[PDB]
Parts: structure tokens; sequence; C-alpha cells
RNA sequence: UUUUCUACAUAAGAAUAUCCACCACACGAAAGUUUUUAUGAAACUAAAAACCAAAGGAGGAUUUAGCAGUAAAUCAAGAA
């Protein structure tokens, strides 16, 4: 699994906007929103948990990465 | 029978060996069961030392099996036991504070008293003397009144059910059926007692 | 001494240190909020012992904790609840489908979405489009379920468009939304489009403050793995030529505003799913897993020792198991072993024990 | 001689059919595909009917070699069953024994 | 009906000889018709599919087999 040009990457983008949108922030670029940290700890584990495949540890990452993307604790 | 003739039947009941020491003579019994040095059968698949098995649903549970599907007749001993036990609970909620206390809710108790009002006290068997065949009553053994009790239940919701009623729910209706003395199984146990009194006078025809 | 109701009933307040307790709703708060197929297990249950219990399980007080926190502003968020079988993944779903209810939220919720999938005795093709077919037998079942589920949002909601059923009748803008059900129940051969323009309606007018919208969808591989119905030349059709589940795809991308969607993989009720897959993406495959990504993959489990006590001391209090020695702890302990602590297996052992 | 007419009408039809084993295996080859014209494989069929009825290979029959016997015969030992016991229960094959278990 | 169908190892969904204002339907063709595939010089042999849905609703006098991993149910390979 390839993170660059994928349909995950799609949803990112689109499930990003909104947030900025929705927040009010009219900073939006390609470069700044998958430069960010949480967005390459979303990469690691989506790449991970398609390629080693389902786990414990690895879901447990996966939680980890949409919680902090999402600003839900 | 892969067994030799000195091999004999496990005990299984954990209860007999954790209290000895209140008996003297059952003491010396299983003290030389071992000291006599003598081999012990395999432990049977189907008997097992969980307290919630009971002897009387084993042979039952073994009796509805067709073919070799153990796991089919267990399925539908326990869908049996789960039919009982919801017609019981609902006329448990609809009664009065009289009827309330009178109802039993317990499946196996149901099962255990049912049987017992279904076997027959007096049987039949045939006789030969003179080039004719005579009816002459006897007094059948527990073991066979027992199994003959059985074998009329699976006999007759078997045969004269309907094809949509299914198995599980037509023998939970019987059971409760014979723990009233009312259904059709006590009538045929009445019915081998009109024959057997009819032929009353034939009881001397038997040698034993 | 376990404590197994003593527990206050109220969806709002439940805390963390309720665990393995026991709430009771009332009969007619069932009726008001599970119109659709309560689980047949649970609901042969309830029938018997004449009360309804739910235990607190960790999976629903998390998931309660999340929906606390939620901003509508934010677009939706998904849950997916997965396990393995027999862990009470329907009534976690239900926990949380009362706790929406009782906040007075707008309910979507799906039986199983498996029965849109196999078992259709009827398979009549769609007039919106050619290439597509109709359930009218389950969308006309849905549609009755889903009009006694909600009264109050079903006339408060107006439809603002121009739908067309037959070059007879039609429905303009302005009308009540609770007539358009009323309309394909009626009509079962439209029925099936009356879900469609039920579902696009409500997405498009969740973007506003006048609605709480919860989608409770079970069975959720459903709706991309490979379905049993055939069709005149007896060959298998694509999920996606169903129009159910076409339309009920919109449903679950993450596109409007003001809304939250609890979803639940299984398995009792898949197709070309071996038994012991149940983690979320075999189940969803390549297709499902792709179109459904981010989400928060809560994971339910079996019992602990201190729900296990609880279960069993609530069927103690309702004389459920009517065993002499079933009151001991040596049955306590058979029960364990036998059911291994799962809540599936014990409700089995305990029906005939 | 052999041991009866019937073996030696084996032995000539076997070694027709070894004769005519090449030439039949290279016309059978355009009958059996389908990407040729079907106007050949007509002519391929009349060819192939045309060889002498000796040289087919199912006309070939195995016999056993001692007493000819038209059935009955192992093909491993290509003997006939009554003769295979005669020489097993002799212990005149190696590693044949009666079985037991 | 301890049944049939599908998914699948054995916790599921669906069908179920009847109702009828019309319809249409359960179990059961292995048979038969047609088409195709396999072997072969030759198909008359075997197998698959489509269509087709008949007798059969637990069998008269009488009779066969089995004492435990046996009867019975179910699956697989080999000899030529
Ligand atoms: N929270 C709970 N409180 C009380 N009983 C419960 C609870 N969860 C499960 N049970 C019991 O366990 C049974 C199984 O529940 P349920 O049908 O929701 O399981 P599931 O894991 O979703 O199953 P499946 O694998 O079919 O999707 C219920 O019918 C009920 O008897
Ligand atoms: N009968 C009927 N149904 C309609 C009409 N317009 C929309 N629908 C239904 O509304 C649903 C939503 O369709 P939509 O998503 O817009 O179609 P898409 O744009 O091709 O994806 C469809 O399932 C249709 O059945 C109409 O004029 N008549
Ligand atoms: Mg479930
Ligand atoms: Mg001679
Ligand atoms: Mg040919
Ligand atoms: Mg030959
Ligand atoms: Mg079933
Ligand atoms: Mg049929
Ligand atoms: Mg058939
Ligand atoms: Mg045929």
């Amino acid at each position: 699994y390839i993170w660059e040009n994928s349909t995950s990457e799609k949803n990112i983008l689109e499930t990003l906007l909104q947030i900025k949108a929705a927040e009010k922030n009219l900073e939006l670029s390609k470069e700044e929103l998958l430069g960010t940290k949480e967005v390459e700890d979303y990469r690691k584990s989506v790449v991970s948990l398609k390629n080693e495949g389902d786990n414990e540890n690895t879901l447990s990452q996966y939680k980890e990465s949409v919680k902090r993307l999402l600003n839900l604790a | 029978s892969r067994y030799g003739p000195e091999y004999k039947d496990p005990q299984i009941d954990k209860e007999y060996y954790r209290k000895p020491l209140a008996e003297q003579t059952e003491e010396e019994k299983y003290e030389r069961d071992f000291k006599k040095t003598q081999l012990i059968k395999a432990a049977p698949a189907t008997k097992t030392s969980s307290v919630f098995e009971d002897p009387v649903i084993s042979k039952f549970t073994n009796m509805m099996m067709k073919g070799g599907n153990k796991v089919l007749a267990r399925s539908l001993m326990t869908q049996t036991l789960e039919a009982v036990k919801r017609k019981q609970f609902a006329k448990y909620h609809a009664a009065s504070a009289e009827e309330q206390a009178t109802i039993e809710r317990n499946p196996y108790t149901i099962f255990h008293q049912a049987l017992k009002n279904c076997e027959p006290v007096i049987g039949l068997v045939p006789i030969l003397k003179g080039g004719h065949f005579y009816q002459v009553p006897v007094p059948l053994a527990d073991r066979r009144r027992r199994f003959l009790a059985m074998k009329w239940m699976i006999a007759e919701c078997r045969e004269k059910k309907h094809r949509r009623v299914l198995m599980p729910e037509k023998l939970s209706q019987e059971l409760l059926e014979a723990f009233h003395n009312q259904g059709p199984v006590i009538k045929r146990k009445h019915d081998m007692h009109k024959m057997a009194e009819a032929n009353r006078a034939l009881a001397h025809y038997r040698w034993w | 001494r376990a404590i197994s109701r003593t527990s206050e009933d109220d969806p709002a307040k439940h805390r963390e240190q309720h665990e393995g307790q026991h709430y009771n709703i009332s009969l007619q708060e069932l009726k008001t909020v599970f119109p659709h197929g309560l689980p047949p297990r649970f609901a042969m249950q309830v029938k018997t012992f004449n009360e309804a219990c739910l235990m607190v399980r960790k999976p629903a007080l998390e998931l309660l904790h999340y929906l606390k926190n939620t901003n509508f502003a934010h677009p939706a968020v998904r849950y997916v609840l997965y396990g393995e079988k027999g862990t009470g993944k329907t009534l976690s779903l239900c926990h949380i489908l009362h706790f929406c209810a009782k906040q007075n939220w707008l309910i979507l919720h799906i039986p199983d979405a498996h029965i849109w999938v196999k078992n259709c005795r009827d398979l009549l093709q769609s007039n919106y489009n050619k290439q597509r077919f109709d359930q009218p037998l389950e969308a006309s079942t849905w549609l009755k379920n889903f009009k006694t589920a909600n009264e109050h949002f079903l006339s408060q909601i107006k439809v603002q468009e121009k739908y067309v059923w037959n070059k007879r009748e039609s429905t303009e803008k302005g009308r009540p939304l609770g007539e358009v059900v009323e309309q394909g129940i009626m009509r079962v051969r439209n029925a099936t489009d009356a879900v469609g323009i039920v579902l696009k309606e409500l997405k498009r007018q969740s973007s506003l403050g006048i609605f709480h919208l919860l989608v409770a969808v079970d069975g959720v591989n459903a709706l991309w793995g490979r379905t049993t119905l055939k069709r005149e030349d007896k060959s298998p059709i694509a999920p996606e030529e169903l129009a159910l589940i076409h339309n009920l795809r919109k449903m679950v991308k993450n596109d409007w505003q003001g809304g939250a969607i609890v979803l639940t993989v299984s398995q009792t009720g898949s197709l070309f799913k071996p038994r012991n897959a149940y983690l979320p993406q075999e189940l969803l495959g390549k297709e499902g897993f792709d179109a459904l990504d981010p989400f928060i993959p809560i994971l339910v489990s079996n019992y602990n020792p201190k729900e296990f006590e609880s279960c069993i001391q609530y069927y103690l209090e309702n004389n459920w198991l009517q065993h002499e020695k079933a009151h001991t702890e040596e049955g306590k302990k058979e029960l364990l072993f036998l059911s291994n602590r799962n809540p599936g297996q014990l409700e089995r052992l305990c029906a005939y024990l | 001689y052999y041991v009866d007419w019937k073996m030696l009408r084996d032995v000539k039809r076997r070694k027709m059919a070894y004769e005519y084993a090449d030439e039949r295996l290279r016309i059978n080859s355009l009958r059996k595909n389908t990407i040729l014209p079907k106007d050949l494989q007509e002519v391929a069929d009349e060819e192939i009917a045309s060889l002498p009825r000796d040289s087919c290979p199912v006309r070939i029959r195995n016999r056993c070699v001692m007493t000819s016997r038209p059935r009955g015969v192992k093909r491993r030992w290509r003997l006939s069953r009554i003769v295979f016991r005669h020489l097993a229960d002799h212990g005149q094959l190696s590693g044949v024994q009666r079985a037991m278990w």
C-alpha cells in the first residue's frame, strides 16, 4: 500500500477542509495540510495497517491517530 | 468388545471420593478396588462429572437421535427444556395469589415427574400353548417400564404431529399434558391396563 | 452480595463506576424507541421476564463519552463496533440508540443490513434508473417501522423539491415528509424510491440546526460484499445494483454536517465470509475499508469477572436458573468455563439449565 | 506358437498399431484442433478412417502372457488372476505375501 | 419438518402440499427431450447445463442384518 495518490488520501483532504471551513480558518494549502505531524502519524498507521494486517496494537495506533486528527479525546 | 473381562465400569461421582471418612464398609470397597490392581475402562464420552447433567436426560437424548447426529439430538433436547420453561414462566405471570405458588418452573422436575406417570405397571407377553397365542400379564421390571415410557413419548410426537409444528414445541406440549395426567400417552398407559385386567384369568399360563 | 439493579436508570448520567449494572427501561419505551428488529434472543428474553434490563458495558460508556463531546459544526464522525460472535455488539448499539432517543435525536436504525442483501422474494426493476433493482417488501417494512419511531419530526420537516411518483400522482414542495413516507407505505411499488427520497432529504437538510441526526447501521460489511441474489439469467448481481444499498451507501460517506453515525461490522448474517473472521478489514474487504476511513474502531470484549457475577445474580433475582445446584459456587465455575465468560454463550446455557 | 489363436491376433494388432502410430498421431492432431478450417478437418477424417482397421489403439486387448485370459489380469505383472496366485502361493514372487491385518 | 434452499463446519436468513377475488407454490426424476463437453477412426458409452416435475404421502402374507466404536448416517480413494 502506497500513501501517495490513494483514495484514503482523498478522504483526508475532504475531512480536513470541512473542519477548517467549519472553524472559519481561511488558510488552505495542500502542502500545509499534508505537512502536518498528525497526518504523518496517520500515514504511518494506515500503511502499517494495510501491509502488516490487523492487530491489537495496530488498531490501537489507528485509534490514536483518528482521535487526535478529529480533536476528539 | 475391546475391553477384557477384568476391566470394570469407572466411578464418576466426585462426592463419593471427597467424603469417604464418614463410613467404614464403603472404605473397604474402593481401597480394594486398586489394591486388587483391577483395570478401569476409559471414561465414556457422554457421561461427565458436571453437576448439571442427569442420567434420565442422556438416555432420552440418545433415543431422539437418528443416525449419528448427537449435536442435533442435544440441540432438540435443549430447545424442548427451554420451550417448557417459557410456557411455565408465562403461566406463572398470569395467575392469582394462590395459583402463583403452585406452578412448577423447573423443567427437570417436570421431565422426571412426567415419565414416572407414563410407565405401565403391568405388561403383556404372548405365550404359545395349544397352538394359539394368549396375552398373559407379567410384572414388568423397572428398567423395562422406564424404557417403555420413553419409547411411547417419542413414538407419539413423531407420528401424529402436524408437518408444520416443530419437534421441540410438540414434545413440550406432551410433557405438560403428561404432567397433568391427561396426555394421550397416559391414555395409552390406561389402554394397556385395560387389556391386562381383561385377561386377568390367563395369568396362570405363565411359569415364572 | 453483588449489585445488579441498584443503579438508577438514566442514559445521560451513566458514569464509569456504574460498570456491570442493569437499569430498567419501560415496556412502552421499547415500543417508541425500538420499532425495528430487536435481536431475537433479547426480544425473547424480555417477553418472558416481562422486564427489560440492559447492563452497562465499557464500549457503551466509551461511545457515550464521545457523543457528549460531539461538535455538530464539524462533519460526521464514524464509529464502528467490532468483536467476536456473541459479544453483544447489537445491544451496545441499542444502548446508544436509546440514549439518542432520550435526547430527542433523529434515528435511522437498520436492524440487519444483510436482510436487504439476501433472500429477497421480489426483485422489481427500478424506474428512476433502468439498470437498478428494487426490494419493495424490505423497503416497505422499514418505512412502517420508521414511521412509528418518531412523529414530531415527520411533520416538522418540510420537503422542498419536485417529486413525481407516476403520471397521475406527485408530491410538490412544502409538504411535510410524514405524508411522503405514508405514500410510500401505501404504494409498495414506489416504496423503494421513497426510501431514497427520505434518505436524501434528511441528508441535505441535516446541515441546519433543526436536526440531531443519528444513523445506526448493523452489518455494514454487507454494503460492499457480494450479493447472493441473482437475476432472470441466474447470474449474481453486484451490491451496487440494489437501489437500497446504493442510496444507503451515500449515507455513510462523510460529507454532511450536524450528524453522527454509529456502525457495526458483524458476522452472523454475513455472506461469503468465514466464521472465524471478525476483524474490520477482512469483513469489509478492500473496497469496504477504503470508503470508510477515518473511524474509531471500538472493540467489544467478553465479560470481566465483575460483570460475570452481576449477570448471574441478575438471573437469580428473576428465578431463571432453576437447577437445584445452580445457586452454588461450583455451578458458577462451570458456567464460567463452559461459556468462557461470553454473554452470547451464557444466555444459551441458562435457557435450559 | 502362442497359447491361443486369440493371442496371435493381438500380436498382429499391436505390431500394426506401432507402424502407423506416428502417422495416425500427425493426422489426428489436425482433427483435434479447432483453429484449422473446417474444410481441412473433413478431409483429415477421410484419411484417418482410410487407415487399416487393426491400426487402432483402442482395439488393443490386455491379456495374460501365460494363459491369455481376456479379463481378470493385473496390469503390473501382466498375469491372470489364477496364474498370479499360483506363482505367489509357492513363494516364487518377491515381496508378495498373504495379507493379514 | 431430526425437513428443503443459500452463506458457512455445526448461535443465521429464507421456503414449507395449502389458500383462493385470480394466481402460484412444498418434498421428490436417478427418468425423458434438447444443447454442450470428455474418450475414441467411429458414440450407441459417460458427465454438465437448460427445459421438464411423473410415481411416491411409509408399504399385504412374509422376511434380512447387527452385541460397541458395532448398527446407522456421512465423506474419500483404489483395483480394471
Ligand atoms: N449489555 C448486555 N446486557 C445484557 N445482556 C447482554 C448484553 N450484551 C449482550 N447480552 C446478551 O448476549 C446476547 C448476545 O447479544 P447480541 O445479539 O447483541 O450479540 P452480538 O455480539 O451483536 O452478536 P452477533 O455475532 O450475532 O452480531 C443478547 O441476546 C443478550 O442475551
Ligand atoms: N419516482 C421518482 N423517484 C425519484 C425522482 N427523483 C429522485 N428520485 C429518487 O431519489 C433517489 C436519489 O437519487 P439520486 O441520488 O439523486 O440519483 P443519482 O444522482 O444518479 O445518484 C433515487 O433513488 C430516486 O429513486 C422522481 O422524479 N421520481
Ligand atoms: Mg449483532
Ligand atoms: Mg488351448
Ligand atoms: Mg468428435
Ligand atoms: Mg479395450
Ligand atoms: Mg434455522
Ligand atoms: Mg421441488
Ligand atoms: Mg430438486
Ligand atoms: Mg437426467
